[PDB]
This record gives C-alpha cells, structure tokens and sequence, in this order.
C-alpha cells in the first residue's frame, strides 16, 4: 500500500510499503530515497510517536495514511 | 543487450592469488551495483562481496574478509575481485551479478543479470591432460534397433571438460555424465550416445573432448569392437 | 545477521501440479526478497523479485507472495523444464544471505532402464588400465542399485558411479557406473557382470560379458 | 531552456528541458543519456529533493540551474 510522509518544510513523500512492514523498515526506505539516516528520523502518526519494532498494523495504518517526519538534529 | 562476461578463473595452489574480472556491456558500472556469489561443489549459493561504485562502498562476508579485495574500473567497465591467500574451502563457481532496479517502479532491487560463472579450483595437485578412450559398441551394447556407444574421458585435472560429437552435428540422444573425483585424485567423465544399428558400418562417430585448463583438445573416433 | 530458512529441501510433483516453497526470514526483511532458479550447469536466473513482482521473461506460472517474515514461491503449471534448484534471497542488510535451496524434480510414470555394458578398449589396455562401464539409460525414479560381480565374486570399492540431471524433455535419469581395474588384474578374470536393481524391474537384470570376446 | 545535471563521478550533462516538464520526465530524459532507471535517480536542487509528481517550475528552477544526481541502493 502507498502511504505518505510529510515534513515541517511542506514536502510530501510517497512510499509503497506493506501493512506488515516494521518501523525500522519504513525508516530504511526513507534513508534509501531521501538520504537522511534512520537516527535522525522520528515518525508521528495521530500525535503518537512510532516505536521501532512494531508493524504498521499495530498502529492501524490504512492505505494513503499520511505520516509525519521530524528530524533529530 | 546487457551481459556480464567473467574471466580470471582457473587452478591455483593454496595460498596463491587470483584476480577474477567481470567485463560489463549494456550498462555503466559507475552507476550500478555489482556483487559476487560463489557456489561450492554440491553446496548452495553464498554471497561473497559487493560494490556500490557510485559511492565506492565495498562490503564483504566474514569468511573472506581481509583476503579478498573487490574493486571496479570505470574506464573499461569492469569489476574485479582480487582473491589472496586462497584456501581449499574457496573452490567454487564464482558468479558476477548486477544488483539494482528490476522493472516495476517502487519495488526493491534484485540481482537481474548474472555472468556465466567461472571456476576457481584450489589444491596442490598440478594440471593433468585428459586421456580419452572409446566405448566401442559391441554385441552387449546393442538391443535390437539401437546401439549405445560413447567415450571415456579418464584422469584429468582440474574441471571442466567439454564433450561434443561429430563437432556438434550429433546432439540427439547424447548423455554426458557429471565428473567424478576418482580415488587417485583425478576426475573421470563418460559421454554415451544411442545411434541406429544400421549406421555403425557406414557412418563415423567421433567424440570431441575439450580441456582448457591443460589446453588439450582430443578427437577420439569410436568404432565397433573387432578381433 | 539475517538468514533465510527454506522448506522443504526437496520436492517431487507431477506435470500440472501446484508446488509451493516456504522461505522464513530471520529478522524483518520487508519485501526485499527475490527468488532465483538455477538449472543444472547454468547460472541462477531471476524469477520473482521484490517479494512478489514478476521479472520480464519469466513465465506467468511463477509467482511470489509475502506474509510477515514468510515468503512463498508457487508454480501453477509445473513443466518438465522446471527441474532446478530454487533459492530465496535476502537483499535488505548488506551481508546478503540466500536460502538453503529447494531441488524440484518432475514426478513421472515409472520407466525401466535399458542397461548396456562396455568392455575396456584396446587403447586403454595399452596404457595399463582397464575400466568397465555399466550404462543405465533413460529411467525413473532416480533410485537404482548397481552391483558389480567378477566371476560371481562381488566387488567392494573401485566403483565410481554418477547420475545425470533429470532430462528437460522426457524427465528421465541416466546412471554411469564404472569399474576401474588394472590391466593385469583384468587379464586375471574372465566374466564381468553388472546387476541392476530398479523399481521398474520385476527381477534384477544382469548384463555380463566374457574377456576378449564381443 | 537547458539545465545542468552533475553526478558524483564527474559527469556533467546539460539537458534541454522546460518549466512544464515533470520530474518524472526529466529523469526519463537522463536514462536516454546514461541508462540509470528513473527509480534510482534522486535529483537534488538547493538542498531539496525534487518530488516525482511536481514540475521543475514548482521549485522555481531557472535556466542554467544545476541539479545533483544521487542513486538509491535498495529501492522499495
């Protein structure tokens, strides 16, 4: 499924993931197509911060669900 | 229109060095990733090393770290694998594969194209040329209409050999068997072909044996047994 | 690291059957899993990449699927040219690891072998050795028992056998059993027999010759 | 108008484009010159990566502007 990850600058990032992908995986895909390492990534969904080690189904992330990314610098 | 041609393989004593090359055509090595995968005799595929030539990243497996050096020359579009301090456990068919985009957008990358594979053999035994003996069709290798004949490529080292028939004009019904490591430390291979019995006196069957490790070419004529 | 675990190790299904191959991943790999086919004597070819995407040139009967850390390769119409070994790959973390492999053979009607025998040539007797090869041609299944007998005295050792890969057309095997002997040892005996025990054989077929005549 | 595309291996290609050209089209015009598939190409302009949907006029890219090429490693 295709989810979106928007930042604070205003850029939207389209990712094609699966409901069973772990959060370390979706952070690896962001690094692969955007260059930012996973340590500088922090994913937010409905105000809740995504905890590494849980699938997207644990947070009930439907398709086209927009995530938010904030950098750690 | 894209292919990978390998070279550098052969025979080498334990502790010796070998440099495998991987000539590339149809793409740019400076923009793609090239890996090495080996397959030991009777074993599966093991990853060796990898290069991401765009950034210069090289990675290795714990079994070849410090001994193998992987490199890539962009000028001649070739990726190299300098193997040093070779051991017996390194004897395998080394493959050259490209890793990258495989067709469908938003999909993970995979190894799409591979080389034909080169064989690295590591042992202290020297090179030995193959001696080819005929398997003459007799009254015991005939079952009415058909008659089985063949060639016996005995005692050669190392692998591989190539056994043809009539310079390729006899590919129908030929069964070339895999190589067996004899108790004397040398390989032995037999290739047989079934032909009509009404052709043993008129037609001629010559088996062509090719051995590149010893630069030996043998053409043995097979004719029926006589007194 | 991350290691794949394939199951089962070997399969055998008839033409038209649907066979599945399980590949279980160590850690979470996402969809970074590719399936490869290695025919005997050839390089591994890419079949299904990115967990389930089909590669250009691969028949549509091959398919992949993902469910968590488990991946299944499935073939709908199993054809005779699908005899090979299949490896799932992990292309997530850079220490790339493959699966153990899965050799798939075609299940065929039982065929009896036509056994031939070859005395040593005169060219080989000049070099000082004498090898007798017993040839089992076009049979199924692969399980065969060759038993060399010299003057009705069974021979242990000095016997090298080799089977060929299952044929991509008739799905049959071939066995080459050679009895390597010395020249003078070959002159010491008279009768050389080759007994073949097979499933498609109601009784053991024995093919024997006499030294010096053919 | 034409813009510059610089790569990490020193290759400088000047590609004739248009402000209405999408980023998917300028990537498609790069594989015709080098062979890199559009999914691997990451175009960088003024410290920002051009998204695959917008046009290069949404980023106010002018003539004789330089783009930097970055390649993905895994995809997906």
């Amino acid at each position: 499924m295709q989810i979106f990850v928007k930042t604070l600058t205003g850029k939207t990032i389209t990712l094609e993931v699966e409901p069973s992908d772990t959060i370390e995986n979706v952070k690896a895909k962001i690094q692969d197509k955007e260059g930012i390492p996973p340590d500088q990534q922090r994913l937010i969904f409905a105000g809740k911060q995504l905890e590494d080690g849980r699938t997207l189904s644990d947070y009930n992330i439907q398709k086209e669900s927009t995530l938010h990314l904030v950098l750690r610098l | 229109e894209v292919q990978l041609v390998e070279s550098g393989g052969g025979l080498v004593q334990p502790g010796g060095s070998l440099r495998l090359s991987c000539a590339a055509s149809g793409f740019n090595v400076s923009y793609s990733s090239i890996h090495w995968v080996r397959q030991a005799p009777g074993k599966g595929l093991e990853w060796v090393a990898s290069i991401y030539s765009y950034y210069g990243s090289t990675y290795y497996a714990d079994s070849v770290k410090g001994r193998f050096t992987i490199s890539a020359d962009t000028s001649k579009n070739t990726a190299y694998l300098q193997m040093n301090s070779l051991r017996a456990e390194d004897t395998a068919v080394y493959y050259c594969a490209r890793y990258g985009f495989a067709g469908q957008p938003e999909t993970w990358y995979a190894m799409d194209y591979w080389g034909q594979g080169t064989l690295v053999t590591v042992s202290s035994a020297s090179t030995k040329g193959p001696s080819v003996f005929p398997l003459a069709p007799s009254s015991k290798s005939t079952s009415g209409g058909t008659a089985a004949l063949g060639c016996l490529v005995k005692d050669y080292f190392p692998e591989p050999v190539t056994v043809s028939w009539n310079s390729g004009a006899l590919t129908s019904g030929v069964h070339t068997f895999p190589a067996v490591l004899q108790s004397s430390g040398l390989y032995s291979l037999s290739s047989v072909v079934t032909v009509p019995s009404s052709s043993l006196g008129t037609q001629t069957y010559i088996c062509n044996v090719n051995h590149k490790p010893s630069n030996t070419k043998v053409d043995k004529k097979v004719e029926p047994k006589s007194c | 690291d991350i290691q794949m675990t394939q199951s089962p190790s070997s399969l055998s299904a008839s033409v038209g059957d649907r066979v599945t191959i399980t590949c279980r991943a160590s850690q979470s790999v996402s969809s970074a899993v590719a399936w490869y086919q290695q025919k005997p004597g050839k390089a591994p070819k890419l079949l299904i990449y990115s967990a389930s995407s089909l590669y250009s040139g691969v028949p549509s009967r091959f398919s992949g699927s993902r469910s968590g850390t488990d991946f299944t390769l499935t073939i709908s119409s199993l054809q005779p040219e699908d005899f090979a070994t299949y490896y799932c790959q992990q292309a997530y973390v850079e220490p790339i690891t493959f699966g153990q492999g899965t050799k798939v053979e075609i299940k065929r009607t039982v065929a009896a072998p036509s056994v031939f025998i070859f005395p040593p040539s005169d060219s080989q007797l000049k070099s000082g050795t004498a090898s007798v090869v017993c040839l089992l041609n076009n049979f199924y299944p692969r399980e065969a028992k060759v038993q060399w007998k010299v003057d009705n005295a069974l021979q242990s050792g000095n016997s090298q056998e080799s089977v060929t890969e299952q044929d991509s057309k008739d799905s049959t095997y071939s066995l080459s059993s050679t009895l390597t002997l010395s020249k003078a040892d070959y002159e010491k005996h008279k009768v050389y027999a080759c007994e073949v025990t097979h499933q498609g054989l109601s009784s053991p077929v024995t093919k024997s010759f006499n030294r010096g005549e053919c």
